[PDB]
């Protein structure tokens, strides 16, 4: 399963909105009934760190403006207010289907 | 590999011994026909010609009369069901197909049949919950001697008025017992995320109450039924008429050749009279041997043989069929080739849990002990079937043993360079038999008991000893050479 | 609930490689054990993981044949033959269900020359 | 498999 996150690289203004896309090339619904795809937030020079768990859900340390949608094949993570703590590398991560892919990475910058 | 004219000389000897001790074993049966028939009683038909039939065989007799009243009706009810589910609500299968269960089994077991089943698996699952593989294995052993215990079994046959309801149910809970303890212990070692959701109450029930398998059918096994009953994906309905037509006539073959041998050759009464084992012949004696085998055999091809129909009809994978025992030449190759559902039960959850080949071989003897002794008392703890699993016990251990050190570098070398592989398999052909007779004897000992088991050693072993012995040693080495010839097409 | 793993290594192209990994604060046995890669011109790939219960490891169909894992129940390690593979190695604890990564670990950088 | 009883 190939997963594609646009854009690459995008830079914000403290305080904007931004969407971040990932589709896959296939279905990433499992036998289960449920698709399990994740949103992962490294920071330079560490670990990465688990935001969204499945669509639309939350981990528990996480803020309030991180909501994140998705269709069937194609999902969205929204910021709300960018507060400086969210620049960093984000990758999609898909369960569903053996081996397990994470995403490109996209970065966020500043202008 | 043998020239052709040595491997086609083994063949021809082979099948010529195997034909005359069974010629041998049906004059017997023709010249001891009426004392055999006054002492028991052999039973009457016209499907051969006017020849009796011995029905001595209490499995065969049992399954078939279960099976000519409610079994086969059932087995048919479930298919035309499975099949109207999964033309109709595909995704429903599981639980249409549980109630289906439930109900048959409410139907040729009563209520108590439908309460035991049912409480077993809530207690096994209540006992799974705590995620301890020690507690769930000693869970699973308690409930297996309640089955053992005797006043459980007065209690249930006074439950029961005809007594073989009795022993159904007996059969039943036997085969619940791994049925459960396969999915709680898969539950115990659940940790993968996905995997959460498969460990259900609901997901029991429908994997303990899957009638093509409630009664005696073989060990499915809990991951390939969960992933079969989530596809959604039919297999061609055109396609299962021809699986159907195809399975029916081989099952119908493989019920003829199993009447002819039992309507040909009374080897089960004649097992049952020792003072006439005593007399007979020594052909008549082997002859007697390979027709047990040959018949346990054919008949447990036809008892699995429908439940595999019904899966591959269902769309499941089934464990395969036993391989023909006039093919096994080892315990180990018997013993991971005969019955495939039971032997990956042990090997996934009593072999390797305790430790198996990896632990040095004290490690092996007693994951091997553990597991033939759990093999013996699941099959019911008699003084008999604890003797065939001590036996199969030292010969698993002994081929194990001379394997490993056959293997070792330093030995192997020096065969290869002093010996050429003709030379080393004519070698292995004469351990083979070796072993192969040994083997023969403990299932003998299965199969007739204790006292078989000693009259046919006395009898080929010490009283018969410089010829007699050599004479099945040679004939032995032959067939061991056909079973070593064709057991690389698969191994 | 902390993963610490073993820390820097410098070897040549030709030796082996053994990374440890320990966690604390948690019953080891109860979760399993992941492996993440991070080469330095590419993303996350994992690796495959390993039942921290009964023992048993499954790799991704790439990373086969070489790389193997093992258990010392409360640490895990991680052993391979080398080849042109710079990557830093991320340890991580997977869930019971509905997600999988909820923990890390610090990450072992390997050089191969 | 099967107990196999003599009965
Ligand atoms: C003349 C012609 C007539 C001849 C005719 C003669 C006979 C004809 C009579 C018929 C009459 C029937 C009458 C009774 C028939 C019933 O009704 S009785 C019920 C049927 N079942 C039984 O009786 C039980 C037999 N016992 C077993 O199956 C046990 O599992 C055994 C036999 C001890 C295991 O043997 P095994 O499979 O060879 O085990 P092993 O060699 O270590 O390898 C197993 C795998 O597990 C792996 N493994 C081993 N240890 C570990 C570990 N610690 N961790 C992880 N993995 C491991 C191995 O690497 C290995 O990997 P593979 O290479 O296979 O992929
Ligand atoms: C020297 C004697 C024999 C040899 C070498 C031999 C060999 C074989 C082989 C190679 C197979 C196919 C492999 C397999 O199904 O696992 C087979 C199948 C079979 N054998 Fe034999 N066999 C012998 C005697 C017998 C006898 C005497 C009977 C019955 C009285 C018998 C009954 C069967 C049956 C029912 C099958 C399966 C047929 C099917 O799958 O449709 N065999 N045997």
């Amino acid at each position: 399963v190939l997963m594609t996150q646009t854009p690459l690289s995008l830079p914000v203004s403290l305080g904007d909105q931004v969407s971040i896309s990932c589709r896959s090339s296939q279905s990433i619904v499992h036998s289960n009934g449920n698709t399990y795809l994740e949103w992962y937030l490294q920071k330079p020079g560490q670990s990465p760190k688990l935001l969204i768990y499945r669509v639309s859900n939350r981990f528990s340390g996480v803020p309030d403006r991180f909501s994140g949608s998705g269709s069937g094949t194609d999902f969205t993570l929204k910021i709300s207010r960018v507060e400086a703590e969210d620049l960093g590398v984000y990758y999609c991560f898909q369960g569903s289907h053996v081996p397990w892919t994470f995403g490109g990475g996209t970065k966020l910058e500043i202008k | 590999m043998l020239p052709r004219w040595e491997l086609a000389l083994y063949l021809l000897a082979s099948l010529g011994f195997h034909f005359y001790s069974f010629y041998e074993v049906y004059k017997v049966s023709r010249e001891h026909e009426e004392e055999l028939d006054q002492e028991f009683e052999l039973e009457t038909d016209t499907l051969f010609g006017g020849l009796k039939k011995d029905a001595t065989d209490f499995e065969w007799s049992f399954w078939m009369e279960w099976g000519k009243q409610w079994l086969v009706w059932l087995l048919l009810g479930h298919m035309v069901v499975s099949q109207m589910a999964t033309l109709l609500a595909r995704k429903h299968r599981p639980w249409i197909l549980m109630l289906y269960g439930m109900w048959a089994c409410w139907c040729v077991l009563g209520t108590p049949g439908v309460a035991m089943v049912l409480l077993h698996t809530t207690i096994s699952f209540c006992v799974a919950q705590f995620r301890s593989q020690l507690l769930t294995w000693l869970c699973s052993l308690l409930l297996l001697s309640t089955l053992r215990l005797q006043g459980v079994e007065e209690v249930k046959r006074r439950w029961y008025k005809t007594e073989n309801e009795y022993y159904l149910l007996q059969f039943t809970l036997t085969v619940r017992c791994l049925y459960y303890t396969s999915f709680s212990l898969e539950l115990c070692w659940q940790q993968l995320p996905a995997a959460s959701t498969s460990y259900s109450f609901p997901w029991m029930l429908a994997y303990v109450f899957y009638y093509p398998v409630l009664h005696n059918g073989p060990i499915l096994s809990f991951s390939e039924f969960i992933k079969q009953m989530q596809q959604q994906e039919h297999d061609s309905l055109k396609a299962s008429l021809c699986v159907l037509a195809l399975g029916l006539g081989r099952l119908l073959c493989w019920w003829w050749l199993a009447e002819l041998m039992a309507h040909l050759m009374y080897m089960h009464a004649i097992y049952s009279s020792i003072p006439l084992l005593e007399t007979v012949s020594c052909w008549t004696l082997g002859g007697l041997a390979l027709a047990q085998v040959l018949f346990f055999y054919v008949k447990y091809l036809v008892l699995f043989g429908v439940p595999a129909l019904l899966m591959r009809l269902d769309g499941l994978t089934p464990p395969a069929l036993p391989r023909c025992v006039s093919t096994m030449f080892s315990f180990t190759g018997m013993w991971r080739y005969f019955d495939v559902g039971l032997h990956n039960f042990l090997i996934r959850y009593v072999y390797i849990p305790v430790g198996g080949s990896q632990h040095g071989l004290l490690g092996t003897l007693f994951s091997t002990a553990m597991t033939f002794a759990f093999v013996s008392y699941w099959c019911g703890g008699y003084d008999y079937l604890w003797c065939w699993a001590a036996l199969n016990w030292l010969g698993v251990t002994v081929e194990n043993g001379v394997r490993r050190l056959v293997e070792t570098p330093c030995i192997q070398d020096s065969l290869a360079r002093y010996f050429s592989p003709q030379a080393r398999r004519r070698f292995h052909a004469a351990l083979a038999s070796c072993s192969t007779s040994m083997l023969i004897l403990s299932n003998l000992v299965f199969l007739g008991g204790n006292e078989v088991g000693k009259t046919y050693w006395n009898r080929i072993f010490i009283q018969g000893w410089p010829w007699v012995t050599l004479s099945v040693l040679g004939f032995l080495y032959c067939y061991s050479h056909v079973g070593i010839a064709w057991a690389q097409t698969y191994a | 609930i902390q993963l610490v793993q073993s820390g820097p290594e410098l070897k040549k192209p030709g030796e082996t490689v053994k990374i440890s990994c320990k966690a604390s604060g948690y019953t080891f046995t109860n979760y399993g054990m992941n492996w993440v890669r991070q080469a330095p011109g590419k993303g996350l790939k994992w690796m495959g993981w390993i039942n921290t219960y009964t023992g048993e490891p499954t790799y991704a169909d790439d990373f086969k044949g070489r790389f193997a894992f093992s258990l010392e129940t409360a640490y895990l390690q991680i052993n391979n033959l080398k080849d042109e593979d710079m990557a830093t190695y991320f340890c991580a604890r997977v869930w019971n269900y509905d997600y999988y990564f909820d923990y890390w670990g610090q990450g072992t950088t390997l050089t191969v020359s | 498999c099967g107990p196999g009883r003599g009965f």
